[PDB]
C-alpha cells in the first residue's frame, strides 16, 4: 500500500537509493500501489557518480511491498521493505541487473524484463 | 580512432610498465595512448585526470598503488599497457601485472640513478624469463643525465643491454631521437615527428652505436655466419638486423634502451613501432605451464583462440553496478560471453612452493590459505576495461586481459577453463605480507560481516594475508608494509563497512613452574539445592618445557571416591588454564599433579565441589614456590645481501640475538640463521625491507620457549 | 553456402533492384539467396530476420531506408544483387546503386499498379541506357492480377515490354510458369520445381505469347531477314531466339516481364537461369567514360582483370568495431590484398556544376568543400558482404563488387586505380537536397567535431547537403524529405556524438537607407586616463541597389581633423555590417554618407572616439529615415502533371509566386518556371509532394534580392 509521500528503496544499478512517491499512476484519485504498480517519483538519495541525480523526476514500478497481499489461489505473499525498480516510457528497467526477490504479479503486468532479470520471482 | 579489437593473438600485446614509485608509468602510459589516439591529451598523474590514476589510493598517495589496465591499437595490432605500483607495499600487484603480461617496460628517469629496488625488481622480471626493455624517461629533467642512465643499466642489468634509439636535444627539452637500425633521426623540434637522415655532427657516434648493437643482437641470433660478415667489412640487411633485433629481445636476451620524453611526447610513435615489432608476443613468449585439476602438471598450451579454453584472473574487486570487476587474463582459447568457464581456486597445490614461509600459493589469507576449490561459473559480459568505463568485448580471443562482470566466486588469479576440461595454470608467486596488525571491531554486529568482508577482501588483493589467532583471541591482518596496510584497512572500512581500531597484537605465552610444592584445598558450600564440601590434598612438580600436562594419583584406601576423581582432575586443568600469576595468569604448561590424599563426606560430596577443591589445592600448590614465565622464541631465516650481513650482525647483536650461520642465498644475498623471542618479530620485516631497500626477504617459524631475560 | 568467387568479368552479373517503397524487393532477395544455397530458409521483413534489413534504421521503420548488396554465383555466373530503397527520399542512394548496376531490376506487385514513382524511377533507369526488366512479384496476393500489370507495363513503356514467362496459377498462389521462348510449363505444386510442357489448357494463349515475343525480339534482331522468314511461315529456332533476345536486353532495346512468387519460390531458378543468360555482362555493358585526373577524356576500359586497375567506392559505412566498411565496385583491373592503390575522390571538377547555395561536389562537409582529393592507401584484407559478416576475399578480379575494411579516408564515389595510372570514372548523378535544416549544438565539444561528423556522413550519403550560414552563423542540412532529414539527424546524433538540436532556418536579409538622412554622433567619456571627444556630422543619402559605400568629404575649415576622418569613415563601415536596425540590424549596403561638419577635442580627440562618433552619426541617420530590408529570392522550376496545373497555380498565388511561365515538358507534364521568396520555400517541398501525390519534383537557384512586399 505505497501511497502519496511514501518512500521507496530502489533495487537497481542506476545508482538511486531511496524516491519518494509523487503520484500512483493508472487513474484519477487512485490512492494506493500495490506489486506491479507504475507510479511517479523523485529520487531522494543517489550515487554521486550515477547517471541519475537528486531532484529529478522518473518513473518507477513496485516489486516489494510491507502490507500483505492476496493471491487468487488464497496464498499470500509479504515483504519485509518496500522497494521499487526504475522504468523507462516501454516498461522496460534503466539498470542491468536487479537485486531482491520480486512478486510474481510482475509477470502479469507484462513486465518480463524485470521478471527476466530478477534473482528470485515469488 | 577504431576501438581496439585484433581478431589474433599476434595482433595484440600486453606490456606491464615497471619502475619506481612514482616513476612516469601512468604518463608514459598516457603518452603512447594519445599517440595511439584513444585519448585526446596525455593527462599528469598528479592531476589524476589520467585512465591509470582513477582509484581514491592511487590519487591520494600521488603515485601507482594498484595496476591498471588500457587497450591500444596501432597499426592493426593491439596493445595493452598494463600500468603497474611502483612501490614494494604493492609489488604483489607488480607481480601479478608481469605475470599478465608478456613484456615489462622499466620507467625510469634520467636523472635518477638505478637503485636497490630496481635491481630487485629487474631479478623478479629475470627468473621468470620475462622479457624487458630499457625505457629512459623523464629527459626533460635538469639534471637528466641519459648516457649516466645508460651506462649504469648497461653495467648493472648485464652486458644484454645496449642502446637502441640515441636521443638528441639541447639538454633541457630533447628535441628528438637517432634510429640506429634506421640510421634515421627522427626529430620533434618542429613540434611534427621528422624521421630524417641526420645532420652528421654524430656520424661516427651513430655508427658506433650501430655496430654495438648489431654485434650484441648477433650473438643471440641463429646465423653464426653474421659476425664474419659485419666483421669482415659486409653490410648487413636492415630489414634482417631488424628481424634480428626482433628475435633477441622476445627470446628473453637482450635489453634495448629507449628514451622517452612524455612530456613533449618526443619518442611515443617510435615506442609504439618497438613495441608492435621488437617485443615479445603473447604466443612466442613461454606461458606458465599448465596443470590439471587433480594435480598432475600439463604441457604448456598454445596461444591460440581455437585451442582449449584457458584464462587466469588478474585482479578483483567489487563495484555495485556494473559487479565484480574480475580482471580475467585469456591465455588459450576464445572467451566469450554465456560461457560457464572454470573457477579453479588455482588448484593452489602447483603454487604451494615458493612464497617464502608463508606457502603463497593463491589470494593468501591465511584463514583461506591456498584456495585449491573447483568451481564452474558462467560469465556475463565481455568488457576491456578503460579506467573505470569498461569497453565492450563482443568476441575476446586468446593473449588478452578483460574484465568480466557477475562473477560470483571469482578471485585475483583464479585460472578460467572450460567446464568439459577444466585447466590450471602456473599463478604467480605472490609475496606473502609478514607485518602483523591487530583490528578490535567497535561492536559484535560489525565483526558478524568482517569475515566475509575480510574474504571478499582477500579474494581481491591476493598479496593480503588475514590471521586469526586462536590463542590470543584476536583477528591479525598482515600487509606488506604502511601505504599498503591504509589501503585494505580503507577498503576494508569502505567496501565493507568495518568499523575498527588498531590495537597491539599480543605473541602467545605461557606459564610454567620454577619449584616442586604442595597444595592443601578446602571447599564449603552449603546452598540451596544440593550440599557441597570436598577437600583433596595435591602435589605439583616442575617439568622441562613439553612436557604437557600429568597427573599421577596415590591415594590410598579410596578416601576420596573414584567417580569424583574425573571431577577433581577437570577441576585442576580448568584452574591450569585460568593461570596462577594473579588474575592475568598465563596458561600454565608442563606441570603434573600427583594426587594423595582427601577428605570424603556422605552427603557433601559434589562434581563442582570436588572440582574447586581440586582448584583451591592448585592455588596452594603454586602459591609456595615460583613460576617461571616462557617466551616462544622462532627461527628466523633472514636473506641480506652479502655486503649487508654486516648490518644485520650489527643490529641483531642489539636486538638480543644469536646468529647461528651466515650461508650464502645466492650471488648477492646471504642467509642467516638465527631464533630471536616472537616479541622482537613483529616489525622485523618492515625494519629489513627499509634498511635492505627491498632486497630482504625473510622467514618465521616457532621453535620452543625461553624465560624472561 | 559457398561465397561467391568469380575470376572473369563475364561471369559477373551486377544488376540494382529498384521499384516502389515495400515492394518486397528484400523478401525476393531472400528468396533468390535462399534459391541460390547461402540461406537455409527465407527470411521475413517484419520478422526483421533478412539479410538485407538488417540495420536499424530499416528495422525501425519496417521499409527500405538504406541499399545492401548480396552476392550470388549460379551456373558459374556471379550475380551482385543491389536492393535498393523504393522511396523518393532516398533517391540519390537508388541512383548510386544504378551507377554501380549494368542492369536495372523492377520489383512490382501484380495487386497494384504502376505508380507514378515508379513511372519516375523508370525514366531515371532509363537516362543511363540501363537495361530494364520487369519481374511481378507478390503473386500470393489475392488481389495480384498478373494480367493487368502486364497489360499495364506494355501500354506505358512502349511495345518493348513484352511477357517472357507465362504464368500458369489459380488466382490465388501461383503454382508455376510456362516459358515462352521454350514451351515449357514449370511447376511447384508438390514443393518441386518440375518442367514440363504445357497440358495444353493456354497452348493458344502460348503460341501467341511466342508470335508476340518473336515478333518484337526479331525486329531488334540484326537479322532483317528472320521477320520475313517468321511472318512466311517458319519457325525460328529456339536457341536464336534466346541469343537475339540477350543481345538486344544488352541493348537495353527490350524489357521483359518474369512473374516471380518471393513467398513460395515459385520462379526463383527460372529467374536465377534469365539473369545468367538474358541480361548483359559488364563487358557487354557500355562501361562509364573513365577519366583522367586532369579532366582530359580517357578511353573506357575494358572490363577484365588484366587491365589497368579501375575500380570505385559506393557505399560508406560506419561500424564501431569494424570501422569504415566501404564497398568498392571495380570496373578494370584486379586488386589484391595489402596493395597500394590511388584514391581519387571524385575530382571535384567533374561534380562542381550547379549545387545551389552549398556548391555540392562530393562529401560536401564545408571544412571539405569539394573532395577533389588524391591520396595512395595501403588495403587490408579483402572482404565480400554477407549481411553483418564479411567473408575474406583472396583477390578482387574486375567487374565485381567488395567491401573493404579500416580504410582511414576512403569515401562513396571515389575512383580507386592503380597509383602510377590514376582514374576518374564519371560520377553519378547526385538529386539536390531542397529541405533545409537547421540545427544548433548542444555544447562546443559537439560543434568542434561535428563538421569532422558532417564530413564522414556526406562520405557515407553523398546526396546530403550541408551549409553553414556565414551570415546568420547557422548550421543548416539540406535533406530530400521527411524520411532523409529524420535520418540524417539520427546519423548525427549516434554515430559521432553530435547532441543537435534543430532550430528555425534564418533567411538572410539586407538593409540599405530608405531616404536621406542625417546624424549627429558624440562620443564623449571621460575615464581615469585621456579624456575623449569626437562629434562627427555625416550626411546619409540613398543610392541605386548595388551602388555600395560612397565616401563624400565637406568638411569646411577642418573643425574634424583630416587625420581622424579616415577613423570616421571605418567606423561608418563597420557600423554598416553591424546593422542599424536594433539590435538584430543586417548588414547595411549600397548607401553613401557625406561628413559635412563636425567637432574635435585638442587634446580629447583620437582615432577610436571619431570611429564611435561616425557609427554614431550613421545609427542616428538610420534612425533619422526608414531602413530597407531587402530579401532574397529563388527561381523554382516545377515538372507536374498537367491536371494538377491549376492546384499548383494557386498554391504559389498563396505562395505570393510570380508565375514566368508554363512549358510542355512532355506529353504529360508541364514545366512550371516562377521564382518564390526563400520563405515560402521552406516547407514547399512538403505540401508539394501532397499537392501532388508525390509527383512534385522541382528545383530551385537563388535569383536576387528584393525588398520586402
Ligand atoms: N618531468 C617529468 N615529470 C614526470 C614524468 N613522468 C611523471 N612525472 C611526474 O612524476 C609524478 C608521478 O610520476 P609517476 O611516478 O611516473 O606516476 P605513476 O606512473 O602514476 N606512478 P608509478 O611510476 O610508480 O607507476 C607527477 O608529479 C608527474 O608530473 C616525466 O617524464 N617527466
Ligand atoms: N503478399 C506479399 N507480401 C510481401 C511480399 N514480400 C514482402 N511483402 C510484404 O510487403 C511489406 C514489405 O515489402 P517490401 O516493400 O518489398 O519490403 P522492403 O524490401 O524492405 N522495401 P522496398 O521494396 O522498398 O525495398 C511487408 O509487409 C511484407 O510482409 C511478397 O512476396 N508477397
Amino acid at each position: 500500500m505505497i501511497q502519496q509521500e511514501s518512500r521507496l528503496k530502489v533495487a537497481d544499478n542506476t545508482g538511486a537509493k531511496e524516491i519518494l512517491c509523487i503520484r500512483v499512476l493508472g487513474g484519477s484519485s487512485r490512492r494506493y500501489a500495490g506489486i506491479g504498480d507504475v507510479i511517479v517519483a523523485t529520487v531522494k538519495d543517489a550515487i554521486p557518480g550515477g547517471n541519475v541525480k537528486r531532484g529529478d523526476v522518473v518513473k518507477a514500478v513496485v516489486v516489494r511491498t510491507v502490507k500483505e497481499r492476496r493471491r487468487a489461489d488464497g496464498s499470500y505473499i509479504k515483504f519485509d521493505e518496500n522497494a521499487a525498480v526504475i522504468i523507462k516510457n516501454d516498461n522496460d528497467p534503466r539498470g542491468t541487473r536487479i537485486f531482491g526477490p520480486v512478486g510474481r504479479e510482475l509477470r502479469e503486468k507484462k513486465f518480463m524484463k524485470i521478471v527476466s532479470l530478477a534473482p528470485e520471482v515469488l | 580512432g577504431s576501438v581496439p579489437t585484433a581478431e589474433r593473438p599476434a595482433a595484440i600485446r600486453n606490456v606491464a610498465l615497471v619502475g619506481p614509485s612514482g616513476g612516469g608509468k601512468t604518463t608514459l602510459v598516457e603518452a603512447l595512448l594519445v599517440a595511439g589516439g584513444v585519448l585526446t591529451r596525455p593527462g599528469s598523474v598528479a592531476d589524476g585526470s589520467t585512465v591509470c590514476d582513477f582509484d581514491e589510493a592511487e590519487i591520494a598517495q600521488q603515485r601507482s598503488v594498484s595496476l591498471a589496465l588500457a587497450s591500444l591499437s596501432h597499426n592493426g595490432i593491439k596493445v595493452n599497457l598494463i600500468d603497474t605500483p611502483g612501490y614494494a607495499d604493492f609489488v604483489g600487484e607488480l607481480r601479478a601485472g608481469l605475470r599478465a603480461a608478456d613484456c615489462a617496460l622499466f620507467v625510469i628517469a634520467a636523472n635518477e640513478t638505478i637503485d636497490e629496488p630496481t635491481k630487485t625488481l629487474w631479478q623478479e622480471c629475470n627468473e621468470v624469463q620475462m622479457p624487458r626493455a630499457v625505457v629512459i624517461t623523464k629527459l626533460d629533467h635538469p639534471r637528466a643525465n641519459y648516457d649516466a642512465a645508460l651506462t649504469a643499466a648497461q653495467e648493472a642489468f648485464g652486458d644484454k643491454v645496449a642502446p637502441l634509439y640515441f636521443p638528441v636535444g639541447d639538454g633541457e627539452s630533447c628535441k628528438g631521437v637517432v634510429g640506429l637500425l634506421t640510421r634515421t633521426y627522427y626529430d620533434y623540434s618542429g613540434g611534427t615527428h621528422t624521421a630524417r637522415p641526420p645532420d652528421g655532427s654524430h656520424d661516427a657516434a651513430i655508427a658506433e652505436l650501430r655496430g654495438s648493437l648489431i654485434e650484441g643482437v648477433i650473438e643471440e641470433s641463429e646465423d653464426e655466419t653474421l659476425m664474419e660478415r659485419y666483421l669482415g667489412g659486409e653490410e648487413i640487411d636492415e630489414a634482417v638486423l631488424i628481424a634480428d633485433l626482433e628475435k633477441a629481445v622476445a627470446r628473453a636476451s637482450f635489453f634495448p634502451v629507449i628514451p622517452v620524453c612524455s612530456q613533449s611526447g618526443v619518442g611515443t610513435l617510435e615506442l609504439l613501432d618497438i613495441i608492435s615489432r621488437g617485443f615479445p608476443a603473447p604466443p612466442e613468449h613461454q606461458l606458465p605451464e599448465v596443470f590439471t585439476p587433480q594435480g598432475a602438471p600439463r604441457k604448456p598450451l598454445s596461444c591460440d583462440p581455437d585451442g582449449p579454453l584457458l584464462a587466469e584472473v588478474v585482479k578483483t574487486t567489487s563495484d555495485p553496478y556494473v559487479g565484480r570487476v574480475s580482471l580475467v587474463r585469456v591465455f588459450s582459447g576464445t572467451i566469450r560471453p554465456d560461457a560457464t568457464v572454470h573457477v579453479s581456486g588455482h588448484f593452489s597445490a602447483f603454487t604451494d612452493t615458493s612464497g617464502s614461509h608463508g606457502a603463497a600459493a593463491a589470494a593468501d589469507g591465511s584463514t583461506h590459505s591456498h584456495a585449491d576449490h573447483d568451481e564452474d561459473e558462467r560469465i556475463g559480459t565481455l568488457s576491456f576495461p578503460l579506467g573505470k568505463q569498461q569497453r565492450p568485448a563482443p568476441t575476446v580471443v586468446a593473449g588478452d586481459i578483460c574484465a568480466i562482470g557477475r562473477l560470483s566466486r571469482a578471485e585475483t588469479g583464479d585460472t578460467l577453463s572450460d567446464k568439459t576440461d577444466p585447466l590450471v595454470l602456473r599463478p604467480w608467486t605472490m609475496p606473502d605480507p609478514l607485518l602483523p596488525i591487530a583490528v578490535a571491531p567497535r561492536a559484535k554486529t560489525d565483526e558478524d560481516k568482517l569475515s566475509v568482508g575480510l574474504q571478499r577482501l582477500a579474494a581481491e588483493d591476493p598479496t593480503l594475508r588475514i590471521e586469526q589467532n586462536p590463542e590470543t583471541h584476536q583477528i591479525v591482518l598482515w600487509c606488506m608494509g604502511e601505504a599498503h596496510a591504509a589501503v585494505v584497512l580503507d577498503a576494508l572500512s569502505r567496501r565493507y563497512g568495518v568499523s575498527v581500531d588498531t590495537v597491539e597484537l599480543r605473541v602467545p605465552l605461557r606459564e610454567t613452574f620454577a619449584g616442586k610444592a604442595t597444595g592443601h584445598g578446602r571447599h564449603v558450600k552449603q546452598s540451596g539445592g544440593h550440599g557441597q564440601y570436598a577437600v583433596c590434598d595435591i602435589e605439583v612438580e616442575p617439568l622441562p618445557e613439553g612436557s604437557g600436562f600429568e597427573f599421577v594419583d596415590k591415594v590410598v584406601g579410596g578416601a576420596v571416591p573414584r567417580q569424583f576423581i574425573p571431577s577433581v582432575e577437570k577441576g585442576v586443568r580448568a584452574q591450569m588454564e585460568k593461570g596462577v600469576t594473579g588474575e592475568s595468569g598465563y596458561p600454565v604448561v608442563d606441570i603434573r599433579v600427583t594426587l594423595f590424599d582427601g577428605k570424603a563426606h556422605s552427603v557433601d560430596s559434589s562434581d563442582f565441589a570436588f572440582q574447586m577443591a581440586g582448584a583451591l589445592a592448585l592455588r596452594d600448590a603454586a602459591a609456595a614456590t615460583k613460576i617461571n614465565l616462557l617466551e616462544p622464541v622462532d627461527d628466523v631465516t633472514i636473506v641480506v645481501p652479502d655486503d649487508l650481513v654486516g648490518t644485520i650482525m650489527g643490529d641483531l647483536s642489539g636486538r638480543r640475538g644469536r646468529v647461528l650461520g651466515t650461508d650464502k642465498h645466492d650471488a648477492d644475498r646471504t642467509v642467516i640463521k638465527a631464533e630471536i623471542p616472537e616479541v622482537e618479530l613483529v616489525r622485523y620485516a618492515i625494519d629489513l625491507r627499509s634498511m635492505s631497500h627491498g632486497a630482504g626477504q625473510f622467514r618465521r617459524s616457532f621453535a620452543r620457549y625461553e624465560p624472561m631475560p
